[PDB]
């Protein structure tokens, strides 16, 4: 994956994950907050634990990119809602919750 | 061995001192001075969190993006460019909020 380098927050995937330009219920952090572990609402909906080695080993990098594009269940589809370059940065954010 | 909560507490007065000045036309030399001191205090806080609080790689990059904007405020203050200080402070505020919303999602936090 193409590494996101720290920079201006208007270009950052964290600003998108934290809900810039999205309804709260369509923002990653609303379901995948508490550090990727899942919020109260996210756990009700069935989110996996992004900090978990076992979750991370269940997906390839390509599968994470394809997932963010397609959505699944209560996880929304984001194709056309952010650029392909941002989706790839976002896949890196998902990975980085388990990078210690 | 400071906790993240202690770092945030120690950053609040520098942040609120910065906020109080970004809405002025002013360029008091002492106020430009205090602004650089406030920016350095923030840089020091997020460096201490970034270094001594091992969470995960995202946590480190979030700290770095606060530092990116804090350093930019420092440079804009040194260049007597209040327009840029203002824009960078807004963007630093977002950077602070990004970490709060991602890691302390269900606690109401400032700013
Ligand atoms: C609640 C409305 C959610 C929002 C907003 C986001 N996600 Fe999600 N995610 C959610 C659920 C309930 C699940 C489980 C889906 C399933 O049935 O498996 C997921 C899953 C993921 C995954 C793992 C893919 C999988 O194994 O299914 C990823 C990588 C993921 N979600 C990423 C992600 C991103 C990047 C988001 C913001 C752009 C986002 N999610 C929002 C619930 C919700
Ligand atoms: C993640 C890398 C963070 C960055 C970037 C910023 N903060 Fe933070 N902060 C973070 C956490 C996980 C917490 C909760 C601490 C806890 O109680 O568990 C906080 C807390 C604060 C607080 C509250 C302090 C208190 O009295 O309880 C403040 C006032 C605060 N943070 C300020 C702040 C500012 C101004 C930031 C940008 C300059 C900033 N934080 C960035 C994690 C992170
Ligand atoms: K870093």
């Amino acid at each position: 994956l193409n590494e996101h380098t720290a920079g201006d927050t208007t270009k950052s995937p964290y600003t998108i994950y934290a809900g810039l330009g999205f309804a709260v219920q369509e923002s990653c952090y609303y379901c995948h907050g508490n550090g990727g572990k899942g919020t109260t609402e996210g756990l009700i909906f069935g989110v996996p634990d992004f900090t978990s080695t076992e979750f991370q080993s269940s997906m390839t990098d390509k599968q994470i990119i394809d997932h963010i594009n397609k959505g699944k269940g209560k996880c929304p589809s984001y194709q056309g809602k952010m650029s392909p370059e941002m989706i790839e940065k976002m896949a890196g954010v998902v990975r980085n919750f388990a990078v210690k | 061995a400071a906790t993240q909560q202690e770092i945030g507490k120690n950053m609040w007065d520098p942040f609120q001192s910065m906020r109080a000045v970004t809405g002025l036309m002013e360029l008091t030399s002492g106020q430009c001075t205090q602004l650089s001191k406030d920016a350095a205090a923030i840089l020091a806080g997020v460096k201490e969190s970034h270094d001594s609080i091992s969470v995960d790689k995202n946590y480190k990059v979030l700290n770095d993006e606060v530092a990116y904007h804090a350093a930019n405020i420092d440079a804009a203050a040194k260049a007597n460019d209040l327009e840029e200080v203002q824009v960078q402070f807004r963007r630093m505020t977002i950077a602070c909020r990004n970490c709060h919303k991602i890691y302390k999602t269900e606690q109401r936090l400032v700013p």
